[PDB]
């Protein structure tokens, strides 16, 4: 993470805890029939994130796979599931019926690009996009 | 150890009753607890009747026993089965003689634990079983006084019953206004103080005083339990916050003045700054008090005693209101009234002249800058006033010859050597007025109010003159009329003084240095007193700030004087603030919490704590730096908590303007300033090794400055054998020379650190307490945080005036002599009850008076034991006077 | 109770937390400031720090020479023993340089920036000395002739310059102490120096002889010289009996190194330059040990004895004991005084102090006439063979 954007959370949480710590210190009230004590001493922290883990998934060796039973649809030429190689039994999962995409060619799914025959069924539209001859 | 015992008639077997219940008793705990209740209560009366006997007479015993480890936790666990169902559930005639050894149980409790928790604790418990047995207390603790079978444990202990009445969980009038507190005052001087300054007891002890006195004169020593309670109102505004505690300072003070004993009382007055307070200390003493004692003539010595700051009577907000008041008191008006005037302790200074000579080697050297600094010099020597009289008359010599503005400053500095004259210094400033430049004229008006002081009660005073001067048109003799008017009177609240300052007061910058103490003037008036205001100080402060705080010497003044006018309370003042509150400037912020102290009339709880959120040490160039050193040094707060506080305070200040000194590379150089006027305020612990020490040091670090501060101080007694130490220190000021300005400085430094002998050094304090206030000192403070001095600025520092008058002894009931005394030596000191320590005497000889200096002659004290008497007036000669009470009109004490 | 518990813990327990601070802040290692004299002090030495002065290694010119590299050039020899070709420094300037004397060199490159201060060669003797305390006379027994006269000789000449000189006539240098101990000889010599004003140096006799041969001749050569170069000095010799002796040697060790320190004195003193900026006093018990060198004048121009007083000088003594105690003045001085004449000023205190512990046991805060008279008749009788009057006055 950016170095600039996290400076601001820590000169930020550094500023709350000098100034509260200096006054709440030197004040003098348990002599005083005030009675918040004489010292109170004021320290705030930050925390960082950690990893993040939404639904177990299954973690073998470095992992060229790693997979869950339970499924979720995700959108094509946005590959956000960033895959591991060598895992044809989730790609497609395993071969799909419930997409336009109907499988003729069965279970022949490459991790990168499986587009079978799209005239069988129709159970959603499918926009062409001109983009990658743009950028040829 | 032996099981029950209270139940067993003999006297013998009560001794190991009382540690009994730690294993439990056999009849004694079931008796009362569970068979009350159980069992009927006319069957119980017999059970009891016969337990209620032995627990009386047990009472004496168990006091006549010495454990207080093996007697206080067994007599504790006893003590919750009376609680139960024995406090007043058993029948109504039997619980009420229960209570009263039951009263004993807790006692023990209540005095070996001597923390304040405990006490509160043990009060709380203690009032309800008071007011249950309605008097049996009284007659309980006049059996202990006699001793049936008591011989020790009872002289802490019984005070402690006493201590219980302070809560007042349900007493009204069932005890709370006499019941024996004189016995119990007058044996111990410890744990009565406190529990009287709480409770406003010590109102019934006016009533009483009369009687109490007989036991003060050589009986017992009742003068040292007095002297204590004072000591813990003062420390007790650190206990409670301030405006729970205001009340309770008030309270005292009425108690104090009107019972024949002053000094404690001019203590409180002093600090609360009103208006109101001193008329009363007259009238009071006179009526409560049928025989005339000491009790007539406290009410004019009390006036005397006090020391704040400048001029004779010191406040002299109080010697203004007196002119009535000494009509009222009447102990012969013709008398009283020419004693009181200041010209009867004038007249007293004029004889002390010719034995005092001068010590010092004068300078009166004609033409160039050496003329202007010689003149400086000859104030300087004194410190005061002694015989320079002689050298000053002639006008020709020094004052004309000067040039420029050590004509201003010379002449302004004229009139402070010059008081303690009625008239004779006043031909001299006549004459100058007349001859040369604008600036003798000008310092001249300002000598003029100084000296007139000398003599007033509507006898020729200060104002008159002073009225006319206000007028005129230039910058320093306007500085002169209004400077030489708070200078004069040092508070007033007539109409006419106030009214004067009302429509001048017009600068706000000024090229002249000296204009800038205009306000620290208008200050001046107000102290001492409630609000009347006066506008101008007010405005034009504030608006000062923004525009100019380069010259640091000009800056000081301006906020200081705003704080200072404020002081005390009314609704005059409601008005201006609503006109001030509408302008906001981080400028007026720090003004602004020395308000809340001066608006309160007198804080040191609120101060405390505004000292820890400080203003000290911080600045942006220099617009938060004008209050920043003067808050450091606290020696308004040292002094304030009791003369047994400021001890630890004013080590605790020292170290202070070292912190100040790390933090600012600036500040370093300010600090070493700071140390010479910081001591010189304070009336320190550390009063002789420390000025001297730093002062060798600075010879050969360079800033010559440093010793010129140092030596106001540092020059301690003044010569009987304290000639050598003088003399060594003035040798090492000759020696050093290099250029004029360096010489200017040193010059200064010589001739302030000798003293002629027998004269005295300073004082702020009323000398027999660490507690004062003064406003003179704050001028020489703020113009010499500066790198060097200038003509300019030496004039301001020539001034030290707050030192004593000439009499240290018998001030006396109809003698006001310089006439010594007899006196006797002592190296004891054994009172820690005492209002700045004074010791017993032995009554053995040695050569008359106690020193007339501002320190020594504290352990040396009055001899009033072969005249068997009791001193009022602790012997000390700080400030201090060997007065005693009689009930006779006169005192018949020995002269010699 | 409660509050107080509270109070205890917490404050140590602040002290731990505050330790960082402790340290800078009050001292005790690790900066020992609090910056209102050192940031004067260290600022001042920076400059020298950062050229060639620290480390300034203690050295000596031993000789100025003009050869190799530039005409000055001066042959220092370290206190590691080795000698070193160094340059002079006008970088800072050198300000107390004398052939022989300590001199500093630095250890990057050795070339004097600051030479160290006047015969600080013993350090040893410096340390020990009172510099001019106020002792009252309100223990300097007797008001007394015997005072006065030594007054005259000490004090006048320091105090005023003025008279001797217009006159024509050379100023007192010496007096002779001498009598038998407990006269106040010690006593009186501290209390006119405070009074005079002047600088006081008291050194022990015994401390001028050290082990080696020839030590004792660094020590005292040294301290002559220190003492002409300041601003007027007063060297009271303290109590030399036998530190002072007669020459004469006995082959096994003599009187060598104890005349090695008087002869030191008498070189200096006499010489080939004569007596500098300095006072002498000397204190004997015995004359009789002295050599003839010493007893003539130009360190002893006049002899005064301060021995046992005079019968009227008694009751004076008892008189100034009486204001420093707080004991009754209906006790009459002078029967005491009558009632143990031949007593030196040691034994009328002893009198006070006895008088003292009869009145403890009675448990009595006041002596009495009673416990007075008893403590003379004892004083007489029994301490009379202890005292030592009778060998010391035979040798006065």
């Amino acid at each position: 993470e950016v170095p600039k954007e996290k400076e601001k959370e820590k000169v930020s949480t550094a500023v709350l805890s000098i100034t509260a710590k200096a006054k709440k210190k030197e004040k003098e009230k348990e002599k005083k029939e005030e009675e918040k004590m004489e010292v109170d001493e004021a320290e705030k922290k930050e925390e960082k994130e950690k990893k993040k883990e939404p639904e177990p998934n299954f973690q073998l060796l470095d992992n060229p796979a790693r997979v869950m039973p339970a499924q979720l649809k995700v959108l094509s030429m946005t590959e956000t599931c960033r895959y591991q190689p060598f895992k044809p039994l989730s790609i497609g999962g395993i071969i799909i019926l419930k997409d336009t995409s109907e499988d003729i060619e069965e279970l022949v799914e490459p991790v990168a690009a499986h587009g079978p025959k799209i005239e069988e069924e129709e159970q959603e539209p499918e926009p062409p996009e001109p983009f990658e001859y743009i950028d040829d | 150890m032996e099981e029950g015992g209270r139940d067993k008639t003999p006297v013998q077997s009560q001794q190991p009753s009382a540690t009994a219940p730690s294993g439990a008793d056999e009849k004694s705990s079931g008796k009362e607890r569970r068979d009350a209740g159980e069992k009927d209560k006319e069957q119980e009366l017999s059970e009891e009747d016969k337990q209620l006997q032995d627990e009386l007479e047990m009472l004496v015993e168990r006091l006549g026993e010495k454990d207080t480890s093996l007697y206080r936790p067994a007599l504790e666990e006893l003590r919750r089965q009376i609680r139960s169902s024995t406090t007043s559930m058993t029948s109504v005639p039997k619980p009420l003689k229960f209570l009263r050894p039951h009263y004993g149980k807790l006692k023990e409790i209540y005095e070996n634990m001597a923390p304040g928790e405990n006490k509160c604790f043990a009060a709380d418990i203690i009032s309800v079983l008071a007011m249950t047995m309605s008097g049996e207390r009284e007659c309980l603790k006049y059996r202990l006084v006699g001793s049936q079978e008591e011989l020790a444990s009872w002289g802490h202990e019984y005070v402690r019953h006493l201590a219980g009445e302070v809560a007042k969980e349900w007493q009204e009038l069932d005890d709370a206004e006499k019941a024996q507190r004189e016995p119990l005052l007058t044996l111990v001087k410890e744990i009565v103080p406190y529990n009287m300054a709480h409770n406003a007891e010590h109102e019934a002890c006016d009533l009483l005083m009369e009687i109490e006195q007989v036991d003060m004169l050589e009986k017992d020593i009742d003068e040292n339990a007095y002297s204590k309670v004072c000591l813990y109102l003062t420390s007790c505004v650190n206990y409670v916050p301030e405006p729970e505690n205001s009340a309770l300072l008030r309270c005292a003070l009425g108690v104090f003045r009107k019972f024949s004993r002053f000094p404690e009382a001019l203590r409180l007055a002093l600090m609360l700054n009103d208006m109101e307070l001193v008329e009363d200390i007259f009238t009071s003493c006179k009526d409560v008090v049928v025989q005339k004692q000491m009790a007539f003539m406290l009410g004019r010595h009390g006036v005397f005693l006090e020391l704040s700051e400048d001029v004779e009577e010191y406040e002299d907000l109080t010697e203004i209101m007196s002119n009535v008041q000494l009509n009222s008191n009447f102990l012969a008006l013709a008398r009283e009234l020419d004693i009181m005037e200041p010209k009867v302790p004038d007249d007293i200074y004029k004889t002390h002249l010719e034995n005092n000579r001068f010590g010092g080697s004068g300078s009166q050297v004609d033409s160039a800058r050496m003329n202007l600094a010689s003149s400086f010099v000859n104030g300087f020597v004194n410190a005061a006033f002694g015989q320079d009289k002689l050298l000053t008359d002639d006008g020709n010599k020094w004052l004309y010859k000067n040039k420029d503005h050590g004509m201003l400053s010379a002449a302004a500095s004229l009139g402070m050597i010059l008081l303690w004259d009625v008239d004779g210094g006043l031909t001299q400033i006549d004459k100058y007025l007349y001859s040369s430049e604008d600036y003798i004229k000008s310092g001249a008006l300002l000598a003029c109010g100084i000296v007139n002081s000398g003599v007033r009660n509507e006898c020729d005073p200060a104002l008159a003159l002073l009225s006319d001067y206000v007028l005129h048109n230039s910058n320093t003799m306007r500085l002169g009329s209004i400077f030489g008017l708070g200078l004069a009177y040092a508070g007033s609240n007539r109409e006419d003084v106030l009214t004067l300052l009302l429509p001048v007061m017009g600068d706000s910058k000024s090229s002249m240095e000296v204009a800038g103490v205009t306000a620290l003037a208008c200050g001046m008036i107000a102290v001492g007193s409630c609000n009347g205001d006066v506008t101008s100080t007010i405005l034009q402060t504030i608006m000062e700030k923004s525009e100019t705080e380069l010259k640091d010497t000009y800056a000081r003044w301006l906020p200081l004087g705003l704080g200072l006018n404020h002081l005390g309370k009314g609704e005059a003042i409601e008005a201006i603030l609503a006109a001030l509150e509408v302008v906001s400037e981080p400028f007026r912020s720090f003004a602004n919490t020395l308000v809340d102290v001066c608006a309160y009339a007198g804080s040191g709880n609120v101060l405390k704590v505004q000292q820890l959120l400080h203003i000290c040490s911080e600045h942006f160039d220099s617009k938060e730096k004008e209050e920043d050193k003067d808050k450091k040094e606290k020696k308004d707060k040292d002094k304030k908590e009791a003369p047994a506080d400021m001890g630890a305070h004013q080590g605790v200040a020292v170290l202070g303007i070292a912190l100040i000194a790390m933090g600012e590379e600036i500040g370093a150089e300010m600090a070493l300033r700071t140390f010479g006027h910081l001591l010189r305020y304070g009336e320190p612990t550390l009063r002789r090794a420390v000025p001297l020490a730093l002062a060798l040091i600075s010879v050969s670090n360079p800033r010559l400055n440093i010793l010129d501060t140092l030596s106001k101080f540092s020059h301690d007694a003044d010569p009987e054998v304290s000639y050598n130490s003088i003399f060594a220190m003035g040798m090492v000021g000759s020696g050093t020379n290099n250029a004029r300005l360096a010489a200017m400085l040193r010059q200064l430094a010589q001739y302030h650190a000798k003293d002629p002998n027998n004269l005295f050094m300073v004082r702020l304090a009323q000398g027999l307490t660490h507690l004062g206030k003064g406003t003179l000192t704050l001028c020489p403070y703020h113009s010499d945080r500066q790198l060097m001095s200038q003509v300019a600025v030496a004039g301001l520092l020539t001034v030290l005036v707050s030192f004593l008058d000439v009499r240290n002894i018998i001030l006396g009931k109809s003698h006001y002599v310089l006439y010594g005394l007899v006196a006797a030596m002592q190296p004891r000191m054994l009172v820690t009850f005492d209002e700045e320590l004074r010791p017993l005497p032995v009554s053995v000889r040695v050569g008359q008076a106690v020193d007339v200096v501002g320190q020594a002659g504290k352990p040396k004290t009055i001899t009033g034991f072969q005249t068997h008497t009791t001193p009022v007036l602790l012997a000390h000669g700080e400030r201090a006077e060997l007065a005693t009470e009689e009930f006779l009109p006169v005192t018949p004490i020995l002269e010699g | 109770q409660s509050t107080y518990s509270r109070q205890i813990k917490q404050v140590e327990d602040d002290i731990q937390q505050l330790l960082k601070k402790i340290n800078e802040l009050t001292g005790i290692k690790e900066s020992d400031t609090g910056l209102a004299p050192p940031a004067l002090w260290d600022l001042a030495a920076d400059k020298q720090t950062l050229q060639s002065e620290q480390p300034l290694q203690v050295a000596r010119c031993t000789k100025i020479i003009n050869a190799d590299s530039e005409d000055p050039k001066y042959i220092i020899n370290v206190k590691q023993f080795a000698k070193f070709v160094v340059d002079l420094s006008d970088q800072v300037a050198p300000t107390d340089i004398e052939e022989g004397m300590r001199v500093g060199v630095d250890r990057n490159k050795y070339q004097i920036h600051i030479p160290l201060p006047p015969k600080i060669d013993p350090t040893v003797t410096m340390m020990q000395v009172e510099e001019k305390p106020d002792v009252t006379y309100s223990d300097v027994g007797g008001c007394k002739e015997q005072i006065e006269k030594l007054r005259e000789v000490v004090e006048t000449p320091l105090l005023h310059p003025e008279r001797f000189v217009n006159l024509g006539i050379e100023p007192p240098k010496g007096v002779l102490l001498f009598g038998p101990p407990g006269t106040g000889k010690t006593l009186c010599a501290r209390a006119v120096a405070n009074r005079t004003d002047a600088c006081f140096i008291p050194v022990i006799g015994s401390e001028l002889v050290q082990k080696y041969v020839g030590e004792g001749a660094r020590m005292v050569r040294e301290l002559f010289e220190m003492a002409r170069t300041k601003k007027a000095c007063l060297i009271f010799f303290d109590e030399i009996d036998a530190i002072g002796g007669a020459r004469f040697d006995d082959g096994a060790g003599g009187d060598n190194e104890v005349q090695r320190t008087m002869l030191e004195l008498i070189n200096q003193l006499d010489g080939f330059d004569p007596r500098g900026n300095i006072k002498v006093l000397m204190a004997t018990n015995r004359p009789d040990t002295l050599d003839p060198a010493l007893m003539r004048p130009g360190r002893l121009d006049r002899k005064i004895e301060f021995s046992l007083p005079d019968l009227e000088g008694r009751t004076h003594i008892f008189k100034i004991h009486a204001r420093s105690m707080s004991v009754e003045r209906d006790i009459r001085f002078e029967l005491l005084a009558r009632l143990c004449p031949n007593s030196t000023g040691a034994e009328i205190r002893s009198v006070c102090t006895e008088a003292g512990m009869f009145a403890i046991r009675a448990r009595r805060k006041i002596a009495t006439e009673k416990d007075f008279l008893e403590a003379v008749n004892k004083v007489i009788k029994s301490y009379a063979k202890f005292s030592a009057t009778p060998r010391y006055m035979t040798y006065n």
